[PDB]
This record gives structure tokens, C-alpha cells and sequence, in this order.
């Protein structure tokens, strides 16, 4: 029976209904308006959790984020080295995409790298192995690719010599020789590598205010 | 301001240079290595090319033992080895 | 028509690191709870 | 980047080229044509970007 | 969603009655060593899960309530698992969706057809 | 909207740089006028003949 | 050094056999031989695969005794404040550890005249905290998709794949010159026939395989 002034500790120890005993409720009207505020704070816990819970990007070539990120909120962009067979590639599929990379241009290779060890780029097209070897020697396998070329080009590497070079059949014939004795399987073995819920800011704000309530504790107290 | 330069020396390693080195082994031939100076891998502007391409079509290169990619315009203005790794393209993110 | 359209949290090993945790957890319980009836 | 409410859709089609409407046959056309060109070749349009 | 038998598949069921069975026999000798906790422990125990149960008056030799604070503890880890397979139970998008090559990537396959010998 | 009403105010912007970066190419001058209606221009069909 | 073939088309040239009624493979080497017919079965390949919680311990450790020095440092000045008013370590325990329990004690109500904020507060604070965890516990690769995947190209005892010894498949995939690593990989697992490939696969033993697309449909 302290409900003439001191009902606050009584009512928001009813919104979260932590098995706090406060009196005997005598009273029909007392418990229907305690029900009716417990469901309130059922359906508003209900709220609250759907507020929580609301609150591999691209699967494909075709995939409809190539031409706008619209289906997200965060926008993200691309870009293609110049200079390369890569543009001829893209020009010869798409010359949508040479467009979609002709708006977002880039410098280089070692500057599109310190913008994404920066954050200063989303995504980068370059090679299949060789953006596994940037993988498997970056610290703490964090760059991971989407996949490792799946449905992507599958493009080869060559020797490539001048047309009508008789030098070219014994070329050919050495490299089906390193070939097919397992010699290309030590190179690729050898210079190639195989290493490769939480949050921060919310409980610090919720310690701001648990410090503001110990402050205001502190005011009670002290009068 | 001009086309200026000196002749600096450097040292190569890696994946091609050890094809270059088993070349040399296997052809047993004086191999002239030296890097391009005129950019990147290839793209043509206007019936010039640049870097490896414009090296061997415009009769300044013999051959391309280093790493080269493969597309039709490369296939059209010379001629390729056999495969020995599957290099696609993919895409690197965050 | 006749061959090809013819037609006709786990608790096992994934709970199982929680069950031993939660097990031990009772065990020290029964434990502490057995010490503090032998103290008192 | 100045609002908060702009995005723009999926759709992108009718993709042109926009340049400078000039007149007839003059010879003071070539010359604009090579500045033009000159633009191309270097990062004219990536500053300004 | 007709029924569920993921959280318990009929073989974690019996590791509760041996449960309740050692709950019931701590507080049978707690009782003799010192309260309708000596065969009604299942309700005492069991009832504790779902947070509305009568409050009984625990003894003051701090016995009772540290399991009954770890049991609520395992009713609240196991209402956020329950919760957590709840969360865990258009459909074609267009010509970019990956059910067209196959719906393995879904549960249920589908299938679809157009007119025979036809410009279709 | 307004009968006559044609001040000398200040242009600038996207295009204007490109005009300046177009006489500081060639060795010429220009005088910007801005044009009456806002609209970019239709095949219409005009009321005589 | 002459080569020569076996099953059917050893029978069929040596004269044990006069007509193949079989799923016969189009290819150079059995085209230039014998005579083919007007082909039946339109079919293609596929890959047969096997489709079929950090509570406390992979979780880190930081924030939960976090929480115990909270509740200790909390019961502490409890404790200090029924010492300063403006079995009393029992029932502050019992007091500081039922309003965590969040599921019904048999308690009463402590002199809190000055100390029922702290209460309050810790009871929101200790929902809340379970409320985020609940939240971030509900909210928080079997598949190959074909032949091009560099992760079968440097393969483990995981990634499985296999074939029928001597097949057309295997002929097949052995004329490719850039398929030499994932024949090299299927030549370890030869498998004869393919009901001993379905036990295989059956059993837990196998992870992909490489078969035509109408049977496996059939099978599923
Ligand atoms: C390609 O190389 C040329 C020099 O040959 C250079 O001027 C250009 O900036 C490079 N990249 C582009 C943007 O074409
Ligand atoms: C300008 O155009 C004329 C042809 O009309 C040409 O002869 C002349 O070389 C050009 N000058 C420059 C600097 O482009
Ligand atoms: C620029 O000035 C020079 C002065 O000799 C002359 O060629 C001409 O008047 C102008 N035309 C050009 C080349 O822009
Ligand atoms: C032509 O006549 C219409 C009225 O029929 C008038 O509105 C318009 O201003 C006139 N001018 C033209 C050529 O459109």
C-alpha cells in the first residue's frame, strides 16, 4: 500500500514484469487496468523486438545490381583498370557496363588497392587466381571474393610470339613438357599461397546512461 | 617535358621469370629482358597500341614470355601458346 | 510421359557442446550448492 | 549527395551522346573538333567529375 | 507450420524427467535435512519457464534459489533458441532469378510449360 | 511571365568552364545570351500555309 | 603399340555384336569407325550433390563478466546502502540475483527508500541487455554449380568429386587439355558401375559427381 505518491517504482516494475512483489491487489479495477497495461507491454516488447530484427552481395552477371544498387539503401560502385584487354573484354559483352565503368573511372591497380584497404572502393573487377592470392595473403582474411568465378569468363593466360616466327613449335613442345610432368603443379603450388552479432556503440550509449542514472541515484541519495 | 631517360638496372623474380629461366634452360638462348616504358598491359587508340602488344606487333619484340592475357583483338593481331592455368576474372569487394 | 513425367537448433550435434556446458554449469551448481549445506 | 530523398531507379535506357550542336560546313569545325579530341586524351571530364 | 519437432525430437524429453528427477530428490533431502515440494517438484520446477508461476517460499539456507536462478537462465536461453528457429522457419523475380536454371537453391521445386509445336 | 525584363546577371557552371576551356584552346572570344522560352524545341506545325 | 577398345565396341569389331542399342557418345574417334544414327536422347550433365550456436563459448568472453562485476559492484553498494540508511547480505544476494532471474521467486520487497532508481534502472538495464542478445542470437558452401570453380582445382578430403571408370565422360574431359587436375583427381576415385556410385554417395561418402541430367532427375 504505497500507491498515493511512490507508484512509479510500482508501474515501470509491471512493464518489464521481472518478478518484483510489490502488494496484495484487493482491488478488481487495480488488476484489470495491471492486465491491460501488461499486454501493452506485450505488444510493445513485441514492437520492440520487430524494430531489432528490421533493423555475398552480387550472385551473378545478369543480377539487376550491376545496374542499380536501388534494392538497398547503401549505394556501392566499380571500376576497371585502363589500358587493358579487361575494357576490350567488357566493350565485346557489354558496352553498357564499359559505360557503367566509363562513369565510375579509377587510377591504377595500387591505388584501387589502398581504396579498398581505406574503404575508398566497393568493388573491384580484376583476375580469378589472382585476387585469391591478394585473398590468401591479406591479414586476417578479410578481402574475400564473392564465390571464385563460377559463371564469369573462365579466361586462360599464353606465350604469345610473332606470326611467322619459327621459334614458336619448340616453345609449344617445352611447354607441354613443363606441363605434363607435374612441373606446372610444383610452380602453382610453389609461388602461389594457403592461408586463406557484436557491436560497439549501443551499449556505450546505454552506459552514458546508466551513468546518468547513477548520477541521478547519487542526487536522491544525497537529499 | 621530353622523351628523356636513362638506362636504370633492375633485378626480376617471380612466376614468369622462372619461365624465362626454364626456357633458357630447355631453348638454351640469350634471353633480352627489359621492361616497357610506354604503360599497361593493351588497348589500341586509333591504330596505336601500347606496352607488350605494341612491343611485338610493331616489330620491337620477338616474343611474350611474361603474363598475357587472351581476347579476340590479341588473337587477331598475333598468335597464342597452349593454356597451362585457368585465370578468369572475378570480383574483388569489401 | 511414362518415365521422365511421372512423378512420385538440432539438439543432436549441434546442442551437443551445449548440453556439456550446461552440464558442467549444473554439476558446479550441485557442487557449490553441496559445500554450502556441509559449511552450514 | 545534396538531399536525402533522390534515388534513382533500375531503369537506364536511351543511352546517347550528348556533345555541342554545331552548324554547317565551316572550317572553324575541325579546329573544335581536335579540342574536342584533346579533351578525350587527357582527364578532362574526371576533375570535373 | 502445422507442427514442430526440432527443439526436442523426442529424445531430449527423457533427459527432463531424469532432470526433474534430480530436483526432486535434492529437495527430498534437503527436506529431510531441515513446502509441498517433496513428489510436486514438476510443477515447481517445470512451471518456472514461462515466468507466471506461484512464488513458494524458498528456505533460508540459500539452497533453492541458485538452481532455480540457473534453470531460469536455461528457460531464457532456450525461449531465445526457440525464437531463433522461429526466425530461422514475390517469388520469381524475373529472367535474372536463379530458379529458372534450377529451384535447388529453394525447398520446393516448380515447373512450367507453353503450347506444343507452336512460334512460343 | 514577365513582358520584358533582361538584366546582365553572371553565368558560370558546367558548360561555361567547357566554353572557357574551348577559347583558351583556340584563340577566340564569345558572348553568352540566354535563349527566351524554356523548352528545347518540336517539329510544330505553324498556323499559316 | 595399337589401340583398341572394350565392353561394346570390342564385341562390335570383333564380331560378338551387330547392333548397340545404348546411349552411345558422339565424338571424333567413334565417328570416324562406325556408322551412327539419328540421334534419340537430348541430354546433358550435371553434378549430384549432398544437401542434407555461439551461446557461451565460441562467444568472447568480454561482456559477460562484464555483466557478473556489474551485478557484483551492484549487490556491493546494495549492501552499502542498507549498511547507510537514510540475514541482510543473504537477502541482498537473493534480492540482487531474483531481479536478474526473470522468471519468478519467492521474494518480498527490500528498504529501497533511497535505493528503488537503482532497481528500476538495473531491472530495464538487465532486460534490456537480454532483449539485445535475443535480438542479435535471432538476427545472426555444399553447392559446386558446375565445372568452372578453382576450389576443385586445388582440392581437399572434403571436396569429393568422381566419375565411372572408363566412361565417355571421362574421354571427354580428358580431351580438354586444361581439365588435367580434376582428372587427376577422378582417376583416384574410379568408380565401375553407377548403383556403387549411388551407395557411395548414399553412405556419406562422396560430395559430387558428375552424371547425366534425366537419370538423376528420375532419382530425385
Ligand atoms: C593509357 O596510356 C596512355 C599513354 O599511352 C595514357 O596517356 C593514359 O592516361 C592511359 N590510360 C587511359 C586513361 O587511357
Ligand atoms: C585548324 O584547322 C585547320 C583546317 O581548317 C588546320 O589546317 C589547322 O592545322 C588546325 N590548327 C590547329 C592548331 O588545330
Ligand atoms: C592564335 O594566335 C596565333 C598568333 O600567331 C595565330 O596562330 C592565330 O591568330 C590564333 N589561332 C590559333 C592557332 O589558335
Ligand atoms: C497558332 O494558333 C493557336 C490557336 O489555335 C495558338 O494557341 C498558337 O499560339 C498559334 N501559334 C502557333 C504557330 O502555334
Amino acid at each position: 500500500s504505497f500507491t498515493i505518491g511512490k507508484a512509479i517504482w510500482l508501474l515501470w516494475g509491471l512493464v518489464f514484469n521481472n518478478s518484483v512483489p510489490v502488494q496484495n491487489p484487493k482491488g478488481t479495477t487495480s488488476k484489470i487496468m495491471v492486465s491491460v497495461w501488461a499486454f501493452f507491454a506485450v505488444i510493445f516488447l513485441a514492437s520492440y523486438t520487430a524494430n531489432l530484427a528490421a533493423f555475398d552481395q552480387v550472385t551473378g552477371l545478369s543480377d539487376k545490381k550491376f545496374q542499380r544498387p536501388h534494392d538497398y539503401s547503401p549505394p556501392f560502385r566499380f571500376g576497371t583498370v585502363p589500358n587493358g584487354s579487361t575494357e576490350r573484354n567488357i566493350r565485346n559483352n557489354y558496352p553498357y557496363m564499359h559505360q557503367y565503368m566509363t562513369r565510375f573511372n579509377q587510377r591504377g591497380v595500387e591505388d584501387a588497392l589502398v581504396s579498398l584497404k581505406t574503404g575508398k572502393l566497393d568493388a573491384f573487377i580484376y583476375d580469378a587466381a589472382v585476387l585469391n592470392y591478394k585473398a590468401g595473403r591479406d591479414e586476417g582474411c578479410k578481402l574475400v571474393t564473392i564465390g571464385s568465378g563460377y559463371i564469369f569468363a573462365t579466361t586462360g593466360y599464353g606465350i604469345a610470339l610473332q606470326k611467322g616466327s619459327p621459334w614458336k613449335r619448340q616453345i609449344d613442345l617445352a611447354l607441354l613438357q613443363f606441363v605434363g610432368d607435374g612441373e606446372m603443379e610444383e610452380l602453382e603450388t610453389l609461388w602461389l599461397t594457403g592461408i586463406c552479432q557484436l557491436d560497439i556503440d549501443n551499449m556505450a550509449g546505454v552506459f552514458y546512461m546508466l551513468a546518468a542514472a547513477m548520477a541521478l541515484s547519487l542526487i536522491t541519495f544525497i537529499w | 617535358s621530353t622523351n628523356e631517360g636513362m638506362n636504370v638496372k633492375k633485378c626480376c623474380k617471380g612466376f614468369c621469370i622462372d619461365i624465362l629461366k626454364k626456357l633458357s634452360r630447355t631453348v638454351k638462348f640469350t634471353y633480352d629482358l627489359y621492361l616497357v616504358t610506354n604503360g599497361k598491359h593493351g588497348k589500341k587508340v586509333n591504330n596505336v597500341w601500347n606496352g607488350m602488344i605494341g612491343e611485338v606487333v610493331y616489330q620491337r619484340a620477338v616474343m611474350a614470355v611474361g603474363s598475357l592475357t587472351i581476347n579476340e583483338e590479341r588473337s587477331e593481331v598475333v598468335d597464342f601458346s597452349v593454356p597451362f592455368v585457368e585465370t578468369g576474372i572475378s570480383v574483388m569487394v569489401s | 510421359k511414362t518415365w521422365v513425367r511421372y512423378q512420385e537448433t538440432l539438439t543432436f550435434e549441434n546442442m551437443a557442446g551445449v548440453f556439456m556446458l550446461v552440464a558442467g554449469g549444473i554439476v558446479a551448481g550441485i557442487f557449490l550448492i553441496f559445500i554450502e549445506i556441509a559449511y552450514k | 549527395s545534396q538531399k536525402c530523398d533522390l534515388v534513382t531507379t533500375g531503369e537506364l535506357f536511351f543511352r546517347s551522346g550528348f556533345g555541342i550542336g554545331m552548324r554547317k560546313d565551316s572550317p572553324w569545325k575541325q579546329n573544335v573538333s581536335l579540342s574536342i579530341l584533346k579533351s578525350h586524351e587527357n582527364g578532362f571530364m574526371e576533375d570535373l567529375d | 507450420p502445422s507442427a514442430f519437432l526440432e527443439p526436442f525430437s523426442a529424445s531430449v524429453w527423457v533427459m527432463m524427467f531424469v532432470m526433474l528427477l534430480i530436483v526432486s530428490a535434492i529437495a527430498v533431502f534437503v527436506f529431510e535435512y531441515f513446502s509441498f515440494t517433496i513428489g510436486k517438484a514438476i510443477w515447481l520446477l517445470w512451471g518456472l519457464v514461462f515466468n507466471n508461476s506461484v512464488p513458494v517460499q524458498n528456505p533460508k539456507g540459500t539452497t533453492s534459489k541458485i538452481m532455480v536462478s540457473v534453470w531460469a537462465f536455461f528457460a531464457v536461453i532456450f525461449l531465445a533458441s526457440y525464437t531463433a528457429n522461429l526466425a530461422a522457419f514475390d517469388q520469381v523475380t524475373g529472367l535474372s532469378d536463379k530458379k529458372f536454371q534450377r529451384p535447388h537453391d529453394y525447398s520446393p521445386p516448380f515447373r512450367f510449360g507453353t503450347v506444343p509445336n507452336g512460334s512460343t | 511571365g514577365s513582358p520584358r525584363h533582361t538584366v546582365p546577371q553572371c553565368c558560370y557552371g558546367f558548360c561555361i568552364d567547357l566554353l572557357i576551356k574551348l577559347a583558351r584552346t583556340m584563340n577566340f572570344t564569345y558572348e553568352v545570351h540566354l535563349v527566351a522560352d524554356g523548352k528545347f524545341g518540336t517539329q510544330e506545325r505553324v498556323n499559316n500555309s | 603399340n595399337k589401340k583398341e577398345w572394350n565392353g561394346m565396341m570390342g564385341e562390335l569389331l570383333s564380331g560378338q555384336a551387330d547392333m548397340i542399342v545404348a546411349p552411345l557418345t558422339i565424338n571424333n574417334e567413334r565417328a570416324q569407325y562406325i556408322e551412327f544414327s539419328k540421334p534419340f536422347k537430348y541430354q546433358g550433365l550435371t553434378i549430384l550433390v549432398k544437401k542434407e550456436d555461439s551461446f557461451m563459448q565460441p562467444f568472447q568472453s568480454t561482456l559477460w563478466l562484464l555483466v557478473g562485476l556489474s551485478v557484483h559492484v551492484v549487490a556491493v553498494m546494495l549492501y552499502l546502502l542498507d549498511r547507510f540508511s537514510p540475514l541482510t547480505l543473504s537477502s541482498a544476494m537473493w534480492f540482487s540475483w531474483g531481479v536478474l532471474l526473470n522468471s519468478g521467486i519467492g521474494e518480498g520487497a527490500p528498504r529501497s527508500f533511497s535505493a528503488r532508481i537503482l532497481g528500476m534502472v538495473w531491472a530495464g538495464f538487465a532486460m534490456i541487455i537480454v532483449a539485445s542478445y535475443t535480438a542479435n542470437l535471432a538476427a545472426f558452401e555444399e553447392r559446386i554449380t558446375g565445372i568452372n570453380d578453382p576450389r576443385l582445382r586445388n582440392p581437399s578430403d572434403k571436396f569429393i568429386y568422381a566419375t565411372v571408370k572408363q566412361s565417355s565422360v571421362d574421354i571427354y574431359f580428358r580431351r580438354q587439355v586444361e581439365l588435367s587436375t580434376m582428372y587427376r583427381h577422378m582417376e583416384k576415385h574410379n568408380y565401375e558401375s553407377a548403383a556403387e556410385a549411388i551407395q557411395a554417395v548414399r553412405d556419406n561418402k562422396l560430395h559430387a559427381f558428375i552424371w547425366d541430367s534425366a537419370v538423376l532427375e528420375f532419382e530425385a
